[PDB]
């Protein structure tokens, strides 16, 4: 029904397209991709993925600019300047801006100027421009006519928010810190080379790398009540995908026990957050969460309250797939709330 | 004496600078460094290396356009287009082109324009350019050459002991495969690239890519033209690589005779370049190795009397740099005007 | 129709069980599993695999001495000494010996004593034992053999396409080197081992180790006795490996002719075993590949008309398992007593 | 002056020997090693180390059981049963039990029965009979005649304790949780295989692996005042060496600021803990702490107080080298307090 464009055919963008393909019957319909590499470079990488594994479906190169996933064509253009994009010509309704460059009002909006109707950023805004939504938390807050540029937050923030809510909304979060052992990412250097952040400039694959992260503060953007109460760092570790968060907020409520904190999740898990949150009691490891549709999974056996007031949780989330899956839900929303 | 300028303070840029600091009475003298990165960037990474480890020396950020190394001060500039670099203003006699882009007549030349006198390309030259592999034909050099390439990290390994073979058993023909550590060129995560192989994971695969070192040998060992050729495999390791040569010689020979020959040369002519090692080691055991190539004796094996296979280790970063320095070390000697 | 017992529920043990579950109408039937690990251990790891990923099937810990897979129940026992296993009591017709210790007449035999009828060794046999490589000589098998080995993961790759070569160009002699993923055998951190190489880091080095697949080829291709031989390089990857063969044939030939021959066989006789791939891929792109060997066409190259080099990928875990099953799949057929 | 034996020539034991060699003039004198592999397997690995790099010194194989490090001989025996050991024959004064098996009174004591004078365990004791020391904290508490079996604690506990002290001793620790992104270790499987802990049984090299750790509780063993107030988990990440701790204790004192918390360390660092603690202000990454003589290093820029009461610290420690270095100090003690 609704025509979708994907600006940025990399991990998240490709993880998107994949997520979307094998789906119920999304109102969405990818008809164009903007990968600065042609049909070749854009096809190959959709078919063979080192982290998701060979894509299960006939992917052929039709035209000199039109590959096809099981017959369904997908026109592919390439230009760094959105302004030159045929959004209007093709009549693009939604644009999944997944480049990490156009994250401010002026920028991401260049897509509207090209002829796009609505723009979804697969990352946190570039400033105070644009709302930030997190399916499971405050998706309702989105309604047509209300800004034509939205941000599906961060991979981390989209993993935290959900279970951060259930914590405050059913135990009252005084305030707390947090850390996130995170799988390295494209923004990191492969080997020690120049980079604006002397931490990311180090061999992404052979170091535990500390790097700031707003993912903590931004929780507020969706959960105002916490505004300026959370916060933390992040640690990059030699693991191509799937990460974990280590939240430590000393609660306001009584001094509940461990396994009950859990139950809250478990409750809100099979209830309001059925599809977002979840609790896995079986002791596994990162690799067991590859391709996990849940925006956040708590390691039951890891949760532990210390001094009655201080609660500690640990959650599992596939940063590529998970987020991409929400990004398809948030784009699924736009369409369900469209004239 | 000879004023030098490092352009492209990357892995070979730094591995070089440091390789240099360790030499005694070096005809070379670094004075300027040009890299897209600020003085901060140059300092930090020269001091803290994830492969060579923290640098033993005092490295501070002295200046807005300079850094200090044990007192010796060096200027750090940053122009993505060479022509601008004040090579002429600083009287740059030699430029160590380690950027990976300026590998052709046209490109490397922009350095000459900037006022530089010579340009040593820390990689194979593209097109018609003098290629020299210290130990394999450095006598071919003449102060006349304004632009020379010190070949690749692989060629600089494979060459030395190939010379030894041919020059003793006669290489008829032969392929080779280099199991190579990954490099800045590969993508950390499946991302676009002009080599859909190199475009893959890098740390999660054995990435077959092609290498010139195959034909490049011939570049410096004229005799082997079109006799050698191979591929390469990029495996999950940040440094030190191994080559698997397989030549067919004329003179029937056996296992230990081959190795012997190697040792002999390694103790005489190639002393400092080639070397043998019997102690059964592994990659990591070959970091910071001043030599270009190291034969794993216990691995060498012959078939049907004429098919020889030789495994050889080499630190694609350090060992190469040490060569780069040795080449520039040469340009300083046999330098007239 | 044929009762089976998996002894050594390790990587090949599980990679097999699962390889099996996917086959349609399998003459094989697993009933008992013996591994040093408890029912917990057997369940978990059959369900959650770090290389094959979570198993698509319902796997619960049904029993104190059993586990359930989609309902099919299986017993899990644990005796470090085979003789004790109730093979006779359960009427075990075949035992899949994947422990890595019982690879000799004496050892594998303890299974026969326990009451088992046959013992398929998921590795090369040590001493005088029937070695068969599905696709290379499975017709040599006869229900008479009580103990057979399905060769190594490497041999099972190298063999198929070697047959193709010799059987068409005549292999005179030739070496080979297999860049191989690491295995349970290596030490995770510099620790004691009988192979001071394998004893090293494993994940931080290219570990040269030796392989039998070299001479083992001859085991199944009698013609090449003493014509092949190579080494192996253990690089930081948990699975999928590549072989770099280099044979000298009699009949002068060229690049695409070779590849052609391969394809032909891959489409006819070896259909299901060998296969070619032009799409420039990498390691990871070859997980779960039912075939034993896959030629990387674009890499194949010839020298001086008679020296042929062929690169070939293979999933040392899955692809092998699929062979193991195919072999056991055979024992079930052509089974009289 | 004092004869030392090393039971268990692996990482920690070898890291020991190395630590000891290039030293001022330790009263210690390694004269025997117990590596179940002979002079070959024991030599090779002392000379070529994947994590420390080729050992700088002539290491030759004399006798069939007596290698030598620069001339100085070292007799080498091998037997899993300490009872058969020639401790008495050789007259061994100290034994560095670094196997991780003999960690209880009955066990580690088998060395005394063989003829050993004193035994130091390079790990936490499983008994309760044995004293746990942590150089920098409570080393004084050790005096001859007082137990002939001591434990130099854990790698983690020996990194925590030090700066945990300064925290409570100059700010008052109410209680808090902690996490530790830890470099994988020998006890982990290389590839998914049977192991009593279904977490450690997963590919040490390709997973973030959560595994319990007492290192937290054991802090008390040296710092009673905290008994039952700390606690936490641990995460194994694909990094052969050098780890980091993430402590989150909400303080008792006022509601001090970040950079002052630091100053305490900085103060106690160049003062009483000169050689144990230290603070590095320059943003580095794991690999930059290899061969670090400090039992603990705090990442200045990472520290951060949240709600006035909740303090968060991050420390760097080389688990192999560091610990081994303390283990040589703790063995250095025994000798300085010997009749
Ligand atoms: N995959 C993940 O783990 C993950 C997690 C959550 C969110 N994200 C976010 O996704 C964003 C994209 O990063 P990535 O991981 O996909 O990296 P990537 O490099 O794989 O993807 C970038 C893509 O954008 C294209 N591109 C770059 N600049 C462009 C321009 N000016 N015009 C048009 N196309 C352009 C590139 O060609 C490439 O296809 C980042 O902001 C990241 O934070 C990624
Ligand atoms: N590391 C090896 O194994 C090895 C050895 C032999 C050959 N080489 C050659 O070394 C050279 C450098 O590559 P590397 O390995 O150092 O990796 P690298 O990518 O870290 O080095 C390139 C550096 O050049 C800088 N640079 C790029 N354009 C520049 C410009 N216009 N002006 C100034 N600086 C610029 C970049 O900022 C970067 O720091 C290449 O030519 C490569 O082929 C690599
Ligand atoms: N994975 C490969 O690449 C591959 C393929 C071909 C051949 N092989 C060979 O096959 C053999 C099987 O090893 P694997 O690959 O399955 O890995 P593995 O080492 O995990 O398998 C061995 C398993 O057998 C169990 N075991 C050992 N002794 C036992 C006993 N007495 N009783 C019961 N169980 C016992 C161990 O606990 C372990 O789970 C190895 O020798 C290997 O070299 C491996
Ligand atoms: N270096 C580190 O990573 C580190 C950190 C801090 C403390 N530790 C502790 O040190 C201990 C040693 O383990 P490791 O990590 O050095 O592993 P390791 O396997 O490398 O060391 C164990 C050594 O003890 C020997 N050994 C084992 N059982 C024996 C027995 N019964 N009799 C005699 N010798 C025996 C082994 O042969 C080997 O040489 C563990 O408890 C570990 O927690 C190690």
């Amino acid at each position: 029904k609704l025509k979708v464009a994907i600006n940025g055919f990399g991990r998240i963008g490709r993880n998107f397209l994949r997520c979307w393909h094998g789906r119920k019957d999304s109102p969405l319909d990818v008809v164009v991709v903007n990968d600065s590499g042609g049909v070749k470079s854009a096809t190959h990488l959709l078919k063979y993925d080192s982290i998701l594994g060979t894509f299960k479906a006939d992917v052929k190169i039709i035209d000199n600019e039109t590959f096809s996933i099981d017959g369904k064509p997908i026109k592919v253009v390439s230009n760094r300047d959105p302004l030159k994009l045929p959004w209007a010509e093709l009549g693009i309704d939604i644009v999944i801006e997944g480049t990490g460059v156009f994250v401010d009002g002026p920028g991401a909006g260049k897509h509207i100027q090209a002829g796009a109707k609505k723009v979804i950023i697969t990352a946190p805004a570039k400033g105070s421009d644009i709302p930030t939504y997190v399916v499971g938390v405050n998706e309702k807050d989105y309604g047509h006519d209300v800004a034509n540029i939205i941000s599906n937050a961060s991979c981390t923030t989209n993993c935290l928010a959900p279970f951060v809510k259930v914590l405050d909304e059913e135990l009252g979060i005084v305030k707390g810190t947090m850390t996130t052992t995170h799988s390295y990412t494209g923004d990191q250097r492969l080997l020690d080379a120049s980079h604006r952040d002397l931490r990311r400039a180090r061999a992404a694959a052979l170091n535990i790398v500390p790097t700031s992260t707003g993912a903590a503060k931004a929780v507020s953007l969706v959960l105002p009540q916490l505004k300026g109460k959370l916060n933390g760092i992040a640690l990059r570790v030699p693991t191509p995908n799937v990460s974990v968060v280590d939240l430590v907020v000393n609660i306001e409520k009584v001094g509940v026990t461990a396994e009950d904190v859990n139950n809250a999740f478990r409750k809100a898990a099979a209830g309001p957050l059925k599809g977002v949150l979840d609790v896995c009691d079986i002791p596994l490891v990162s690799v067991d969460f590859r391709c996990s549709d849940f925006s956040s999974t708590i390691d039951s056996s890891l949760t532990m309250v210390m001094g009655g007031d201080m609660v500690k949780v640990v959650a599992w989330y596939d940063n590529e797939w998970g987020y991409s899956q929400r990004v398809v839900d948030l784009a699924d929303l736009v369409a369900n709330k469209w004239p | 004496k000879l004023k030098v300028a490092i352009n492209g303070f990357g892995r070979i840029g730094r591995n070089f600078l440091r390789c240099w600091h360790g030499r005694k009475d070096s005809p070379l003298d670094v004075v300027v460094i040009n890299d897209t990165g600020g003085v901060k960037q140059a300092s930090h990474l020269l001091k803290y290396d994830s492969i060579l480890g923290t640098f033993d020396a005092d490295v501070k950020t002295a200046g807005d356009s300079a850094i200090s190394v044990d007192g010796k001060v060096i200027k750090v500039v940053s122009d993505r287009n060479p022509v601008n670099l004040p090579w002429g203003d600083m009287g740059i006699d030699l430029v160590i082109e380690g950027t990976g882009v300026f590998v052709d007549r046209d490109g490397a030349g922009k350095h000459l324009q900037a006022g530089a006198k010579k340009v040593l390309i820390t990689a194979p030259g593209k097109g018609d350019i003098p290629t020299y592999v210290v130990g394999v034909n450095e006598e071919g050099y003449t102060h006349a050459d304004t632009i020379i390439s010190n070949a690749s990290c692989t060629t600089n390994c494979l060459a030395p002991f190939v010379k030894v073979l041919d020059q003793k058993f006669g290489i008829i023909k032969g392929t080779m495969t280099t199991t190579h550590s990954y490099t800045g060129d590969q993508r950390l995560l499946d991302a676009s690239h002009r080599d859909l192989r190199r475009a893959r994971a890098a740390c999660l695969n054995i990435v077959p890519t092609s290498t010139g070192a195959a034909k490049a040998v011939a570049l410096v060992l004229p005799n082997l033209k079109g006799k050698l050729n191979g591929i390469a495999l990029r495996v999950p390791t940040p440094n030190v690589s191994v080559v698997d040569l397989v030549v067919q010689v004329s003179k029937k020979t056996f296992a230990e005779e081959v190795n012997a020959a190697f040792r002999e040369s390694a103790d005489n002519e190639l002393k400092g370049i080639l070397s043998v090692c019997d102690e059964p080691l592994v990659s990591i055991d070959f970091r910071c190795t001043d030599v270009s190539s190291t034969i794993d004796s216990s691995l060498t094996m012959v078939m049907g009397d004429d098919m020889v296979k030789v495994i050889a280790w080499y630190d694609n970063e350090w060992g190469y740099s040490q060569r780069v320095v040795d080449l520039a070390d040469i340009v300083a000697n046999k330098w007239q005007a």
